[PDB]
């Protein structure tokens, strides 16, 4: 274990580092790469604070974002805002497509059995049919529009622009505040919904309030940058590793190092090889596939 | 000081579940909850708790209907003990007791779980991972966070309720759980109310016994008034007969060849 | 003059995993017609000592010999044919009728009076009305019948033939009735057919009615081998068990009671 | 239920409808047209033989070929020999990567406490893995080979030729016929490795033979259409719905069910749009997905 002060000082000044650091690698610093190391610092605060806000409702060490298949129902309705105030088309649309793929899975979570099968293989459906339904789409219709949405839905930050980055940033730093208010209730309900109600715990409240925080948190990231599906999975188990599983030090904890984690992932990603800005959800899935396959390992 | 229950009814899709059932738990008393399987003493249980809405009946505590009681002080008059863990992070047992001072805004958690914490033996246990313990260990650290949730600088009637017993906890810990809290009835102001399906354990270890069979109450007293070979034979359908306890001056339920 | 028996015999049976002695040295016997009862406190290893006498794991330094030939040169057929094992658990993920089940329980015998078999079988075991079932559906004590049905049905044969057939711990959702009543059916099978029951209790008082002799088995250890009464005594059972038990005398049978003290 | 001569009867007949009616549906007819019906014939029947060995061996109702991501690997092995008899080599390098895979599922679903979970994470994971490394070579490195081959993996049989058809059948025929004798092992292995062990069953064996038969199976069917997975999963359980779980007719039930299923997804692919050969496995994925949410739930 570590002191949980320790562990959010270190992370922090790791942030900085790493955000001034991936900054050397004119109107190219000021409104390109500034405000593309900052989407990688928000969105992967709201991937890991969604996964971990997720992960405590369910009850469950796999409670992801992209895992359980809210990210691509959110994508999906982003496709299907653009078939047919504009980032705000986006927002609603993925937030409508998070919100409705989460209650799903939340319904699922807690009326059966507590089993984290049931609810990955509900992400297994979900994904492979929104999977599949985007190359078809692009077997079907062609356009810059399907080309451009098929690698954006791969989970990008190519696209980084200053008024996106505030409308994301505007939504998801006040969720990620109000994410740690509800650490109390977070706590409790680990327990049990029957003993936290015992406890004094509104557990009713304390679900929707989650549901609907992550919900917010997963639209806004998706609607930005697509789909990733580890920053969810595995910041959280990485900080709670080394601080209690207390919701007080796992939320802000999770939050940099998500934002750690993200930036480290974008950097790598349009560093890696000589100008070309692969997605950075290839990797994220490419690394954190085996080093999942390894914990159930 | 009175947990009263005044015509209870649970119904799920017209089946009444639990039917008409009127009952009391008193203050530095030890009720027990019997029964066959199907009988609904959980969702009695959970009936009495407040957990449950009655359909028709009414349940006062304190002469105040649990309607009416608002969360925090019924998260301080009564607390709830199951025996599955459902953690899939790694809390300290300290962490998991220390989460049953919720209703007490941070006021004397480290006295209380101190106390109870010695009571229930644990400390030895206070800095480990809540999910590699035993089944015992988890039974004392469940044991001590109900108590720790229950405890209070003053003399106030409070109320324990102990749902039925998880399977692969030995004959050990249900006896030793069911002593410590037996005593406790006589030193404190507590009322606990036990569901067990062991119906020895039930004999030697409550004042009273309450026998419910298809969401009916069929029996209410003594565990004499209510453990005999007649209604045993009644309601169970083990060959089950009735003899006397070798030490005790308490009925004994035992099986024929 | 010789008195010949069907004999299961145990010999220094050692098991280890990593060194450590989960069955360290013990010693036994079960005859043709005798109910014997494995019990002891958790961790002690029953369910190791019966998979060792079942020949499913092999033993470190001891032999276990079944009808004077080690279970090493038993051939699977015959040895499929002798012994049987009931566990209670059932792990069926895929529609199998409870019919269909228990006709598994023929595979040792090559289709050869599969259906005379299952006739007598079910009909003994009270089942009959579940035989087209789809078998995830029972609820436990139907379960427990299925499955001592399959276990008989292995053990079929139409010649008086010394069998063996193992009872692993009981399932803990099932009551007393289905415990009691598979364990007085074998009981009595066990002094009309030559059958020797070999089961694993944690209840003392279940072991005391429905076994001859008794083995109480603590940490590796043979620590007790007799009648339910040489075994089931206060001093022995305060020695292994930590409950507050004692022991009283049955008011209907001539066997001990263990009783729980307030 | 049904009797399951009537069943095999009338799959029979209506692989044979479904073959003509496909070809309906002059070098092209010969050469072309009749061995891409006839192998989704054939690949149809390895799919669904080797799900339901799988499901068996596993003791587990989704155990998929392309699920436990074992086709994934399969496929991966064929990436590795070709960035590096070549039919053979595809042969060998797909039975390879296959059998590696399905070895490590099957060791984890035997010696860890029987979940399906588990085994549906590691396939997550592994098919999460090669899936990222696809896209990524994608943008490394450019030539026919690697776009041709990401169009491949994603489960064609655009690349219907007699050679491959005759090798793949010469592997998938005997294998098909050889998890028809083991059945009776199929059927006593479904009541737990020990019980089954105690009816003379010699456990081991069966368990190699399984896992070979399968590993085999995946291989060719892999290698010569790339990655299809719901043929194994949702064939096994159509029939089984229909016929007892009895292994002896729930065989080859699957086995002509499976090609009945995969020809109608590929005869459906080529034609859905006008000149326009999408992948069959979009539509497996895009019809499977959905169908086994509603499983689920």
């Amino acid at each position: 274990r570590v002191q949980p002060r320790l562990m959010l000082g270190f992370l922090l000044i790791l942030l900085v580092i790493l955000a001034l650091g991936s900054a050397n690698m004119w109107h190219i610093w000021l409104n390109i790469r500034l405000p593309r190391v900052l989407l990688a610092v928000v969105v992967g605060c709201a991937l890991a604070v969604s996964g971990t806000i997720m992960q405590g409702l369910f009850r469950n060490p796999l409670a992801d974002p992209g895992l359980l298949g809210i990210s691509s129902g959110a994508a999906l309705c982003v496709g299907l805002i653009i078939v047919m105030l504009a980032l705000y088309s986006h927002m609603v649309g993925a937030f409508i497509g998070s919100l409705a793929i989460s209650t799903i899975i939340f319904t699922l979570s807690r009326w059966g059995h507590g089993n984290l099968a049931r609810l990955l293989l509900a992400g297994i459906a979900i994904n492979a049919l929104c999977g599949a339904a985007v190359g078809v789409l692009t077997y079907i219709s062609d356009d810059q529009q399907l080309r451009q949405f098929s690698l954006w839905s791969m989970g990008s930050l190519g696209q980084a622009q200053w008024s996106t980055l505030l409308v994301a940033s505007s939504l998801i730093l006040p969720t990620c505040i109000l994410g740690l208010l509800q650490a109390r209730q977070l706590n409790l309900l680990q327990l049990g919904d029957e003993e936290a109600h015992y406890l004094g715990v509104n557990v009713r409240q304390a679900k929707l309030r989650l549901l609907l925080l992550s919900a917010i948190l997963i639209g806004a990231a998706v609607a930005v940058s697509g789909v990733i599906g580890f920053i969810g999975l595995v910041v959280p188990h990485l900080i709670r590793m080394r601080i209690g599983a207390d919701h007080r030090w796992l939320l802000p904890g999770a939050a940099l190092g998500g934002a750690c984690l993200l930036l480290t992932a974008d950097t790598l990603a349009r560093t890696l090889v000589a100008p070309a800005e692969m997605p950075v959800g290839l990797l994220t899935s490419l690394l954190g596939g085996p080093y999942f396959l390894w914990l159930i390992l | 000081a009175l947990l009263e229950a005044s015509h209870l009814h649970y119904h799920v899709q017209q089946q009444a579940l639990i039917n008409d059932v009127s009952l009391h738990i008193a203050s530095g008393e030890m009720v027990a909850i019997i029964g066959p399987n199907g009988a609904g003493k959980s969702t009695l249980l959970r009936l009495l708790t407040g957990y449950l809405s009655p359909s028709h009946g009414e349940c006062h505590l304190l002469g105040q209907n649990l309607n009416s009681w608002q969360p925090k002080a019924l998260a301080r008059t009564r607390a709830v003990m199951r025996q599955y863990s459902e953690l899939a992070f790694p809390f300290s047992v300290s962490e998991v007791i220390q989460m049953g001072r919720a209703p007490y805004g941070g006021s004397q958690d480290r006295q209380a779980l101190q106390q109870v914490m010695a009571q229930t033996d644990c400390l030895a246990l206070a800095q480990r991972d809540y999910r590699v313990l035993s089944g015992g260990e988890q039974q004392r650290v469940q044991l001590a966070r109900v108590l720790a949730q229950l405890w209070q600088p003053q003399p106030t009637p409070r109320w324990l309720f102990l749902d039925e017993p998880t399977s692969a906890l030995d004959l050990y810990h249900q006896q030793h759980t069911l002593r410590l809290l037996r005593q406790l009835t006589r030193q404190e102001p507590l009322a606990v109310c036990c569901v067990l399906h062991d119906l020895n354990l039930a004999a030697l270890y409550a004042d009273r016994i309450m026998l419910l069979a298809q969401g009916k109450l069929v029996a209410c007293g003594t565990p004499e008034e209510v453990l005999n070979a007649e209604t045993l034979t009644q309601w169970y359908q083990a060959d089950l007969g009735v003899s006397r306890h070798p030490e005790s001056a308490l009925p004994q339920i035992y099986l024929r060849q």
